[PDB]
């Protein structure tokens, strides 16, 4: 295992948030602008993607293992990990899409 | 540019004869178990397991008594308790039936207003939440332990016509539904109400007053210009076809707009691409993605499976080698990923099953 299964998907997120916060990275007229804003809302919305992904496959794992006190803190912790994940992939969106217009 | 690639290794046509309107994969396993799918059409239910060398084996078929049923959805579960999966399967006798698959047996049923019923869809982290959707101005959402009807989506503002889809989001926070109207509508069911209204029916015993949700957390009709009949979340943005040939990908609001701050009342929409396509302008023609997202499929009406790359921005780019066989030219209705996306099921109106294994 149960501390493995939360484990992995912690380094599994993290990884998403970095691969994110380098993909975006490597990113003007008002119309190119837009094309570069697109392009980093599709950027964030795969590593939301991937993020949720993790979260599901690690619930799932975790629930075809059947303790019910700590499979349950499993979930609980994970469902937690993945809303953390998500806001610091919102924040670092919100940081760019500001940058690129700056 | 898309890098996927995909090979015909079987195929097979069911004994019955008749149009196979559903295709679905069991994701509810453990890598290592057997990759099993179930197919839909006529009154039954039957389950394949794919083996090696393209290997279709039969594993279960399902004939319901009622011979006057023509299912068209079905939708895989688990049992809470014991973790063996469970099969829904409805159509157009109206009745959700609850199947065991182990014993191949009805062990429950449920009836809404009686009209058919276009999709069935479970609760991405709840297994007991089952969302109907029927031939009717709502969509209704079912406990399936407490045997209990939540709530119904629809009336005052409403779909002013039939629901033809719907789909939750990756972590079953939201439903978005479309219809016959043309439009598109958020349901939020992550909402106080809403996880009341949940709880409530787990708190129910005999060894129930179900929530009227007459209005939507938004709605638009500027992605589509006739009947919108499937739709699919990717991600916080919206996936959704009509009879134009294209799979439009669209977001509520504007470009910068995060979902869960849209309010009921925003008059914007964001158009981000289209998946272009050809000869799939027919009624009930069904798109389906892999666990993660990565790919996009569709078959037309004359036996073409389009796939796209999802990882690819440019839809036009993300086009991958149409799949084609000289003895498939019915109408596919509905394909199904593996949980690994290593194989792609394809039914078809005239029984056929066809297999792709991914080369790449």
């Amino acid at each position: 295992m149960i501390n493995e299964i939360k484990k992995n998907a912690q380094e599994r997120m993290d990884e998403t948030v970095e691969q994110l916060k380098n993909e975006l990275s490597k990113v003007g007229t008002e119309e190119r602008r837009l094309e570069l804003a697109k392009q980093v809302v599709f950027a964030a919305n795969r590593a939301l993607i991937r993020v949720r992904t993790i979260a599901l496959e690690a619930a799932w794992r975790l629930l075809m293992l059947g303790n019910k006190r700590d499979i349950s803190q499993a979930l609980e912790e994970i469902e937690k990990l993945t809303k953390v994940a998500a806001k610091k992939i919102k924040e670092v969106l919100e940081a760019k899409i500001k940058e690129l217009r700056e | 540019k898309c890098k996927y690639s995909f090979k015909c290794v079987n195929s097979l046509k069911e004994d019955h004869n008749q149009p196979l309107f559903g295709v679905q994969f069991n994701w509810h396993s453990k890598e290592g178990d057997p990759l099993v799918f179930a197919t839909v059409g006529s009154n039954r239910v039957t389950l394949y397991e794919c083996h090696s060398q393209g290997e279709i084996r039969l594993l279960q078929s399902y004939v319901d008594a009622d011979a006057d049923e023509n299912f068209y959805t079905c939708a895989w579960t688990y049992d809470s308790n014991t973790s063996h999966p469970l099969l829904a399967v409805a159509g157009s006798r109206g009745i959700i039936r609850i199947i065991n698959p182990i014993t191949m047996q009805c062990i429950k049923h449920y009836v809404g207003h009686g009209n058919a019923i276009n999709e069935l869809k479970f609760h991405p982290r709840d297994p007991n939440l089952l969302l109907s959707v029927s031939k009717d101005h709502a969509l209704r959402l079912w406990n399936i332990q407490t045997d209990t009807l939540v709530a119904i989506f629809g009336g005052v503002e409403g779909h002013r016509d039939e629901v033809l889809s719907a789909d939750y989001d990756l972590l079953g926070e939201k439903i978005m539904s479309c219809g016959m109207d043309h439009s598109l509508k958020l349901w939020r069911i992550n909402s106080k109400r809403m996880m009341n209204a949940i709880k409530e029916s787990y708190d129910y015993n005999p060894n129930f007053i179900s929530q009227k949700i007459h209005f939507p957390d938004f709605s638009t009709r500027d992605i589509h210009r006739n009947y919108v009949d499937c739709v699919r979340w990717l991600g916080d943005l919206i996936l959704s076809k009509s009879c134009e040939n294209a799979i439009v990908c669209w977001k509520p609001g504007k470009m910068e707009d995060d979902i869960d701050k849209i309010k009921p009342s925003e008059s914007n929409v964001t158009i981000l691409g289209r998946f272009d396509y050809s000869q799939c302008d027919i009624w009930y023609m069904r798109f389906s993605m892999d666990f993660w997202q990565k790919m996009l499929a569709l078959g037309n009406q004359v036996g073409k499976l389009y796939v796209w790359d999802l990882e690819v921005e440019d839809p036009h780019k993300a086009k991958c080698t149409t799949l084609t066989h000289h003895k498939c030219g019915a109408a596919i209705r509905q394909t199904s990923f593996s949980r690994d996306s290593s194989i792609l099921i394809a039914v078809c109106d005239d029984a056929s099953i066809w297999r792709w294994d991914r080369l790449r």
